[PDB]
């Protein structure tokens, strides 16, 4: 897969390809790898997808039933805290690649966690598959205090690095923005530069076509 | 090593060496053989001279390639018994191969392949 | 062996119209030698249809798991349980052994009874959903079913188009698996009745 | 695959299948396993598809070169033994092959012999090579007779491939079925097992737990 | 992993730790901005090598004994940290890849400085190197080190240190951070490449 | 069968309305020690084609030796050396690729990724790639190892297919990639700042750059970085 | 360890019309994640009215071409600037790779033409030199995803006259080269969404008793 | 493995179960019954991996016994298959694997029907007219395909498996020592002794 | 597979297994693992597949060479002479012939019959009778017991078949049954009717 | 062990230590490293002795005749034999040869030899398990054109602190001085050396 993250002046945002592999074969054309931890801190993972989906959800409840215990808005340090700590209690083998991030009480957040558990802090991130095309594109873009505008931009600009010139990545892609005033935008298939182009021919049959030796009408209601 | 060309023509088409062979077989004691209805004889002459062979061990120009097949023959005595060897062995393993012993037009074509083989190569008459 | 490939065995499902498709062979292997023509790999709770490929004994461990737990839930619930929310404990129950996983490639088809809209879900064997929207597939010969699939699928079919498609889908597939044929059968299921019709194919 | 050859009063019968599989992958169902020596030889295919192709175009090359030389055909031992002999020459070298290489002459009459890559020359009246043979072996062995009418041995033959193909994943797609006699071989045509199934369970009635 | 190239040196007014910035993964550079500086407590730092998942764990983990040690009986001396640390790295020998120097002010002490290798064991030291890059600064900081030296002394000391070790090593490289501890506070430092590259 | 020692990091192209540009760090990396800085990876050969070489320094060396010699056996008995029976691009790659193939068929391969980059007599931009295992490809972009991975992503945004080749200018082109040599030189730890350029043009000739740097980059956000995670100071 | 064989991994398909034959292939060539060309012709006119693919590992495949190439160059100055029969050809072709069976070239190839009565024919291979003639053939990394789709929409397998119960096959009526590229085209746009090594482009060598003509689709890119 | 066959006819079931028990190269007993009685009308044959094969046997058979008296009744030959299954499928996941397989021939008294159950060491059931265990099925398969009818006299199934057991015979390379063949119906289990040349 | 041997009063005796499988199917019950070098030689074999055969028959025709060049018989000692020094040179072969043997004679000469074994390593004894494999392993037993120099071949032929009773009734692999050959002055013939004695 | 070689004004210097262990036993502790190959074409060799010494015994062979038909080999012609050998064999040697020599044209040359088989041309080269501790100082302190007496204080210094941390490395610090003047051996004991 390929995911990014980009710090802006009032926010972060963060984005991902749709594509989901398995061998050289494409199971899902369209499946997001964004993830809600709370309504302001999304959650970008790449990796075994059962792993990122459930370890981002398992701290997403821990963190819900936290957050009514505190009486306090969720933070990224503590999502970023409860993630490492158990996926580093597995010594790896829970392949979750994540990229963190969201706006709390405390301000915006970015950070990249890896399946061994280790963590790190910055302005621009990748993961992936794709990473080092996305990453070509945001060393060679993201400058300081760049607008949401921007940002948006240079985030979608790194997660297409990846959908074209890496073959873990593709199809579509999906951006996220967190700004510290506002509620979070998911912009979902934000961009779908790979759209099917119409069949050479409609393979609808005639009816009666295949040959059947016996029906039944199978009983649902008791 | 040694590979002059030792059967080679003369002017007028021939094959000196060849015949020079040939002329060694003139001098051979005299080999026959003759065809009845069901069966096949060869004779041979042997110089009369002397009275003091041991003719128990003395090679017998009279030779069999398999147990189906004989070979006389006549000129320098020790040339035949490198073409018995030869034939002997091609025969044993005919039937190694074949799963049945030769015709003896095989086993001729045979022998006759490797005399025709001395007059064509290097360094051997 | 992998044990995914040991029984063998397929299944594949779609939407079309106010209806959902769901297919599967029949065979039960032993690798090499077939054993069963009459290894049916589609069940249901209720209203809501379950498929599953891979090795048979966690197939029928399966089946017997969903059906223990569906059981429970309508008991608690005092309703049928729903496609979307059934996806959802297929997914747990098999993340649940993430690491001594059952050997399995499930695949959820249904209507909501109130939404009343068709659908469809697929997973790896530790539950990783997938819920593409127009078909999934399953099995030895996963790789042949996407190929039909992808040519033969045409979105809104009505229900005895839908099953023209999934029944030549699945048929040319299990014929280019050694490991899958043995017959198949194929339920066309819609807002009010179910029809199950078994289809007659080579058996080599 | 499965691959079959037995002996009788008519002579020879050799009927074999289709399928090739790469993993669980069928990748052809048109696959001669039925190797035309020359004339009055066939060969069977199994092992190494390259392998059998390759070595038995090879013998008849060798066996066209024998009766050019002999003036006379090759006898079916001599055919096989020199195909054994090259594989022997090879051994341990990867090479893979199970085959039987079938003639009709005057002097030895209806003769097959096995062939391996082992170096294994075996002479015999009924051989089953394949995946599939231990299925054919059953349907032969039963019903085999040396008083077989070509007619009857044909569907013999042709129904062991056929039991085979059933039970084995990696058999069938059609059964291509031959006849060797003295004056040689004669195809006997090409059978689709999917059609030849159903064709065959409500003619014997056979299959009879096959739904259908 | 951290790989890495870090260092800790004692001088005249305490104890200054410094440290590239690269982390690697094979031959990318995962992160090229690293802070390998790590507090366990206000003047009690750390710079970690070997696996980042452990080196972090560890570092959180120690910071968490010497917060609630604080707690209750009051301040930690440097040693009482080296301790803590060691104690986590020896009796995890089989599941760890850590090399931690541990550096800290005490009034009374003023700069102390431990080394923490693979083993678990501790050592206590007047400057310390660790990481990939320090094979190559053995030679130089040994000729080059001396007690008691000024602050400004220190900083050049580290400063070329470093910039030899990242030259040579590819697992390290970046900028070059700095921390320094003495009774005046925590400083932080850092210097860029078109500046270290220079000397 | 052999395992390569002093090696040469990515090696970068593309090609543009009238050439082609060729770029590679002068650096001999020994496993992680950068040992030896002052090297040249490009191989120019004739006024015509210039030879990138990442992978093994030693098996590079002998690939050097190799490429003089064929300049000074194509001069024998030829009057007409220095003009239509010049040594071209399309020669030059078809030599390399054999011996490439025949070392790695004999199980003993030169282990390099080699780039042949250059002008043909009628104009043409030649650029192909070889590597080790014989194995050829051609494009309006290519890279080696890494520059694979970094450079292709960004240099396809400005070339993406056959028809933007006429549209890109030298000075475009060669922007683009001292662009990607600093991003290899941010994120490929066996990178070096120094690098050698060099260009093919069909009008201006052949134009080779060293003791280049890379410039402008940005570090200055390094000290806002603190921690890696919960660390305030 | 030095490990002599890669795998580009692309994707090849032949059909043999009845009086033409067409030969396509992916232009698309890779190395793992990564694309190494969107175009680079796998598909190849070897003269004698044959076109001929050797897909898998390009150095190999790329050597089996030039060597069958230069074959068919001295087939002509050894018997007389003869014709090469799509079927000697094949046999040459096997003794080529069969020349190489203790070290295979790593390569499913395939080839096509006209038989010796202008009928369309197409050849398929091992990599040791196995072949058999063949009506369609499909090879390469999407192979699987190609094949079965064309024994129902060439050969109509599974397929039965509507309202017959399914006692009469559809009729085997024959296609034309119009129909056969439309076919084709579906197969590798189908193929290109459900395999990353499938995409960038389509050529098609087309051959008739006219000659060897050629056609390009573009694919997706993703 | 050793020779476990099974052919559900139309009034009862025969097991066949070959009697050789072989310890590395010598056989040491040529005449055993692989086969345990769990109900009166309800047999099992089994086969595999030494010991584990009986002390599973036995074990279930106790189960069985156990739930017959509890309740003063006959479990159902499929609900007994149903727990034997459920008890393999424990095994597959188990510290140390039974690796034992099974076929279950049973009369349902209720149903009045004969009823065959194979269920291998993993735990896969599957309900059956002719079952077999291991190699067992390669060579007699094509046979029971052929000549089975669902409406056999058991005298049919009997020389339907005389026919088997030759082939076994005379194309496996192993000895198996003849098999023991019985018969579960309405009236019970007896085992045909007269098996030898019939 | 099973081969035997046993020397008696005025013969050989070698018996020697009929079947041939491979895999796990017997693709033959009817093999006669033997080759007759000479007139007054026999030779059973048993070993590794391709082998066994390219051996015995390279063997039979290089001693048929010996015949016909000197118009004589080798003694059956000579025989196993040359035959040992062949598998001894296999050994430290590229490829070694994996090929175990019985040669079972009579010595025209000195009247008596012979019985060599030699295995693949080109390890030759003379027993009054010997075995091959696990042969020697159940028979042996039995044949230490009865075993009298002084037997006729009918008393041999009993031994014989005793042993073969052990092998059919402790021996986890059905060979076929065996062929018994009989070596004596008068040549080699064989005994077609050993399954019923 | 720890060597390299340093060019200066007058010529070049070449250094050795003169520890030869196998596994922690010092097998000789007197080890002469520094191995000639021509009258003032030297070199200091690291690896397999056996093939490093088989090597220079070659070299010295090739040299020895080149010298008997075309005069005086050329500092570059030296290493130039020795690559010839080191990467055409690669597959069976582990050598890692420093060449040194004067030359009246050039005065003093370096050629390192590596692993590969590739030749590098430098001012100085170090090598040997103890040259990684020593780059680091090496690099900061080695300037073109030093004098002789500065140059022999730079080995010193360095393969004294190479000797200091390398285990493998040790003994006495040997020097071989290559300029017009003539070939000098210089020989610096541990208790001179080891507090510097």
């Amino acid at each position: 897969t390929t995911i990014v993250g980009v710090k802006f002046n009032n926010g972060v945002v963060i984005a991902a390809d749709t594509r989901s592999t398995q061998g050289p074969i494409v199971a899902d054309k369209n499946c997001a790898k964004l993830h809600r931890i709370s309504p302001k801190i999304w959650c970008a993972g790449a990796g075994t997808a059962a792993d990122t989906e459930a370890v981002t959800q398992l701290i997403g409840s821990n963190i819900e039933l936290h957050s009514l215990y505190t009486s306090r808005e969720p933070r990224v340090v503590s999502a970023l805290q409860m993630l490492k700590q158990h996926l580093f209690k597995y010594q790896g083998h829970i392949g979750a690649y994540l990229i963190v991030a969201g706006v709390d009480p405390t301000g915006s957040h970015l950070f990249s966690i890896h399946a061994h558990g280790s963590t790190d802090v910055g302005y621009y991130l990748s993961l992936g598959s794709g990473s080092l095309a996305a990453m070509a594109v945001l060393e060679s873009h993201w400058k300081q205090d760049l607008t949401k505008e921007e940002a948006i931009k240079l985030a979608s600009d790194a997660i297409q690095a990846g959908i074209w010139n890496d073959l873990g990545s593709g199809s579509n892609v999906d951006v996220c923005v967190m700004e510290i005033g506002k509620d979070a935008e998911y912009l979902r298939n934000y961009l779908t530069p790979n759209v099917r182009e119409e069949k050479q021919k409609s393979y609808k049959f005639p009816r009666g076509t295949t040959a059947v030796l016996k029906e039944s009408i199978v009983n649902i209601c008791d | 090593g040694y590979d002059r060309a030792l059967s080679i023509f003369s002017p007028d088409g021939h094959i000196f060496q060849v015949e020079y062979a040939l002329e060694a077989v003139k001098r051979g004691t005299c080999a026959v053989g003759v065809k009845g209805k069901n069966c096949v004889v060869l004779g041979c002459e042997r110089r009369s001279t002397l009275k003091l062979q041991d003719t128990r061990i003395t090679p017998s120009k009279v030779s069999k390639i398999d147990s189906h097949v004989v070979l006389s023959f006549s000129g320098l005595n020790a040339d035949s018994r490198i073409l018995i060897e030869k034939a002997r062995v091609e025969a044993q393993s005919h039937r190694l191969t074949l799963e049945d012993p030769v015709t003896v037009e095989y086993l001729t074509r045979y022998v006759a392949g490797v005399q025709q083989r001395y007059t064509q190569s290097g360094g051997v008459r | 062996s992998d044990p995914s490939s040991i029984n063998g065995g397929i299944v594949v499902a779609m939407t079309g119209k106010d209806c959902v498709a769901i297919a599967c062979d029949l065979r039960l292997g032993s690798q090499s030698l077939g054993v069963s023509n009459k290894f049916e790999k589609i069940f249901h709770y209720g209203h809501v249809f379950l498929g599953i490929t891979g090795l048979a004994t966690d197939v029928t461990t399966l089946n017997e798991m969903f059906r223990y737990k569906t059981n429970l839930y309508k008991l608690k619930e005092e309703r049928a349980i729903e496609p979307e929310t059934f996806t959802q404990l297929v997914s747990s129950s098999l993340y649940e052994r993430r690491f001594g996983p059952y050997f399995v490639g499930p695949v959820v088809a249904g209507i909501n009874s109130k939404s009343g809209k068709p659908f469809i879900a697929g997973f790896d064997l530790i539950g990783c959903i997938d819920e593409a929207k127009d078909f999934i597939v399953s099995g030895t010969a996963s790789d042949q079913l996407f190929g039909m699939c992808e040519s033969l699928y045409e979105p809104n079919l009505e229900p005895e188009d839908l099953f023209e498609t999934i029944s030549q889908a699945l048929l040319n597939a299990a014929d280019r698996d050694a490991l899958s044929g043995w017959g198949a059968v194929v339920y066309i299921i819609k807002k009010d009745e179910v029809v199950k019709r078994y289809l007659k194919m080579r058996q080599d | 695959t499965t691959t079959l050859a037995f002996r009788f009063q008519g002579g020879i019968i050799v009927a074999v299948d289709s399928r090739a599989t790469a993993g669980n992958w069928v990748a052809s169902q048109t696959v001669k396993k039925v190797i035309e020596i020359n004339p009055f030889l066939l060969g069977t295919m199994a092992g190494g598809a390259a392998d059998c192709q390759f070595w038995e175009t090879w013998l008849g090359s060798q066996c066209r070169l024998h009766e050019l030389r002999e003036k006379e055909r090759i006898s079916v031992a001599a055919a096989s033994k020199i195909l054994s002999n090259l594989v022997y020459q090879y051994k341990g070298a990867g090479l893979s092959m199970g085959t039987m290489i079938c003639g009709y002459t005057r002097k030895e009459g209806p003769t097959i012999y096995y062939v391996d890559s082992d170096g294994t020359r075996l002479k015999g009246d009924i051989f089953c090579v394949g995946s599939g043979q231990t299925f054919a072996y059953g349907v032969l062995d039963s019903n085999y007779k040396w008083d077989l009418s070509v007619e009857d041995a044909l569907y013999l033959g042709k129904r062991s491939i056929l039991a085979a193909a059933h039970r084995d994943a990696y058999s069938g797609g059609s059964v291509n079925l031959y006849h060797v006699t003295e004056d040689g071989w004669i195809y006997h045509g090409n059978h689709d097992v999917g059609e030849l199934f159903w064709k065959v369970k409500e003619e014997e009635g056979s299959f009879n737990n096959v739904i259908g | 992993s951290l790989g890495t190239s870090i260092m800790a040196v004692t001088f005249k007014d305490g104890v200054i730790l410094g440290a590239d910035s690269r982390t690697t993964t094979g031959a990318y550079i995962a992160n090229r901005v690293t802070d390998k500086l790590t507090r366990v407590h206000d003047k009690i730092w750390c710079c970690r090598s070997g696996s980042a998942a452990d080196t972090q764990a560890i570092a959180d983990i120690v910071q968490y004994h010497l917060e609630l040690y604080t707690s209750q009986y009051g301040t930690p001396s440097t040693e009482t940290a080296a301790s803590v640390f060691k104690e986590l790295c020896y009796e995890n020998k089989d599941n760890l890849t850590a090399g931690i120097i541990v550096a800290g002010y005490d009034d009374k002490n003023k700069g102390e400085v431990y080394t923490i290798p693979l083993g678990g064991s501790v050592h206590k030291l007047p400057y310390a190197i660790a990481g990939s890059g320090s094979t190559f600064i053995y030679g130089y900081c040994d000729k080059n080190f001396r007690e008691n030296m000024s602050k400004e002394e220190t900083v050049d000391f580290i400063k070329h240190s470093l910039s030899q070790a990242i030259k040579w090593d590819g697992s390290s490289g970046g900028v070059i951070r700095m921390v320094v501890l003495t009774a005046a506070g925590v400083e932080r430092l850092i210097f860029y490449p078109d500046e270290y590259e220079q000397l | 069968t052999q395992q390569p020692i002093v090696t040469g990091t990515s090696v970068i192209s593309m090609k543009y309305d009238n050439g082609v540009i060729i770029a590679a760090d002068n650096l001999g990396s020994y496993g992680s020690l950068l040992r030896f800085n002052g090297v040249e990876r490009l191989i120019p050969v004739g006024d015509n084609t210039v030879v990138g070489i990442s992978g093994d320094i030693s098996d590079m060396q002998h690939i050097e030796r190799l490429l003089k010699d064929l300049v000074t056996e194509n001069a024998y008995d030829n009057p007409l050396a220095d003009a239509e029976e010049a040594l071209e691009p399309s020669y030059i790659f078809e030599y390399l690729a054999t011996v490439m193939y025949q070392r790695r068929s004999k199980m003993n391969p030169l282990w390099n990724a080699i780039i042949v980059a250059g002008v043909q007599s009628n104009g043409d931009q030649f650029l192909r790639y070889v590597n080790l295992l014989g194995v050829t490809y051609s494009s309006p972009t290519l890279a080696t190892g890494f520059g694979a991975h970094m450079a292709n992503p960004l240099l396809r945004k400005v070339v993406d297919r056959e028809s933007d080749i006429p549209k890109t200018t030298v000075q475009v082109a060669e922007e683009a990639i001292v662009n990607a040599m600093r991003v290899l030189y941010y994120r490929d730890a066996r990178s070096s700042r120094n690098f050698s350029l060099a260009i093919i043009d069909k009008n201006t000739g052949l134009t080779f750059k060293k003791n280049l740097q890379v410039e402008n980059m940005k570090w200055d956000f390094a000290k806002d970085i603190k921690g890696y995670g919960t660390q305030k100071i | 360890q030095f490990n002599p064989y890669g795998d580009n991994g692309g994707t090849i398909l032949g059909i043999a019309g009845e009086d033409f034959a067409v030969l396509a292939g992916d232009t698309r060539n890779i190395t793992d994640y990564s694309i190494n060309s969107r175009y680079e012709p796998k598909v190849f006119d070897c003269g004698d009215n044959i076109v001929m693919s050797a897909n898998g590992f390009a150095a190999d495949g790329d050597a089996l071409v030039k060597r069958f190439k230069n074959s068919v160059k001295w087939y002509h100055f050894d018997h007389n600037d003869k014709k090469l029969s799509i079927n000697s050809a094949a046999r040459n072709i096997q003794h080529l790779l069969y020349g190489k069976r203790f070290f295979p070239y790593y390569v499913h190839t395939i080839i096509a033409g006209l038989d010796e009565d202008g009928k369309g024919a197409v050849y398929s291979f091992d990599p040791v030199g196995s072949y058999e003639r063949e009506q369609c053939r499909a090879g390469g990394a999407a192979a699987s995803l190609i094949m079965p789709f064309l024994d129902n929409q060439v050969n109509f397998k599974n397929q039965y006259e509507p309202g017959t119960n399914g006692k009469v096959k559809k009729p085997l009526k024959y296609l034309s080269v119009e129909e056969v590229i439309k076919l084709v085209r579906d197969s590798f746009t189908s193929a290109t969404e459900r395999h990353i090594q499938v995409g960038d482009g389509l050529e098609i060598l087309i051959v008739t008793k006219d000659g060897v003509r050629k056609e390009f689709y573009e694919l997706k890119r993703d | 493995m050793d020779i476990i066959l099974g052919i559900r006819v139309q009034d009862s079931v025969i097991l066949a179960s070959s009697k050789a028990v072989t310890r590395g190269i010598s056989v040491l007993k040529d005449s055993d019954d692989k086969t345990r009685q769990l109900s009166p009308h309800t047999l099992m044959s089994f086969a595999g991996e030494a010991g584990d094969t009986v002390q599973f046997a036995e074990y279930i058979q106790a189960n069985i016994q156990l739930y017959s008296i509890r309740e003063d009744y006959e479990l159902s030959p499929q609900a007994v298959s149903s727990f034997v299954r459920q008890e393999l499928a424990k095994s597959i996941r188990s510290r140390r694997p039974y690796q034992v397989n099974v076929l279950i021939g049973g009369y349902d008294k209720k149903k009045n029907k004969p009823e065959l159950y194979q269920i291998d060491y993993l735990g896969t059931k599957v309900e059956l007219p002719y079952g077999a265990h291991g190699y067992s099925g390669f060579y007699t398969f094509s046979l029971l395909d052929h000549h089975y009818r669902p409406d056999m006299t058991t005298e049919e199934g009997l020389d339907l498996l005389k026919l088997c057991v030759q082939e076994l015979e005379k194309r496996m390379p192993m000895d198996f020592k003849g098999v023991i063949v019985k018969i579960v119906d309405k009236d019970g289990i007896r085992q045909v002794d007269d098996f030898q040349a019939q």
